[PDB]
């Protein structure tokens, strides 16, 4: 299978044609994704097999062949770019300045911006390129607007 | 059957499109991960 670092569609062709359920990360031959995406499932890349090695529901994180490697985190200060990747359409970036969710466990970072679903799993980046987290686990705010973590996951 | 297939570097991008605001929300996480809003 194809093992270079970067950002790779998640496709099935259990439904109509090809559909892409989601985005994840290979950094140091590692797999990262979003557990929603998955479910936790075996993944194939060329004539290879991924098979998931760590995943937490609650996190909304898998990771396949090896455990999580991606540990950079939001300044809380600075703008990020989010690199979406959206279903048939080519890999964008978007620069934001995250808000915050403000949880009883401690604040995360945020962004404001609005992908089809099967856009989650796509990298959130700091200014030296470094993954701070994954998009797509958020909340429909009043306006009826959608608001993703920056979700990040434990280097051990 | 899932499949995975390559879609770029990651990079950051200068002079990339910049949008987005930054909404402070109170937030609850459930045991299933979902987040909801708290008022």
């Amino acid at each position: 299978g194809e093992t270079t670092d970067g950002v790779y569609r998640v496709m099935t062709r259990r439904l109509l044609g090809s559909t892409q359920v989601g985005v994840g990360v290979m950094q140091e031959g590692v797999f990262h994704t979003m557990w929603h995406v998955t479910k936790g499932a075996a993944l194939r890349s060329g004539e290879g097999r991924l098979d998931p090695y760590w995943g937490d529901v609650k996190q909304d994180l898998v990771s396949y062949c090896g455990p999580w490697k991606l540990d950079a985190a939001w300044d809380g200060l600075s703008e990020v770019q989010l690199l979406a990747v959206p279903p048939g359409e080519r890999a964008k970036n978007i620069q934001t300045l995250p808000g915050i969710f403000k949880t009883k466990d401690g604040d995360i970072g945020a962004v404001a911006l609005d992908y089809p679903a099967g856009t989650s799993g796509s990298p959130i980046l700091d200014k030296c390129g470094r993954v701070i987290g994954l998009y797509g686990n958020g909340v429909v705010i009043k306006n009826g607007s959608y608001v993703s973590a920056i979700t990040q996951g434990k280097r051990e | 059957d899932m499949y995975i297939e390559r879609a770029g570097d990651i990079t950051w991008e200068k002079d990339a499109e910049v949008t987005g605001n930054s909404p402070r929300l109170d937030v609850a996480l459930d045991e299933s991960g979902d987040f909801s809003l708290v008022e």
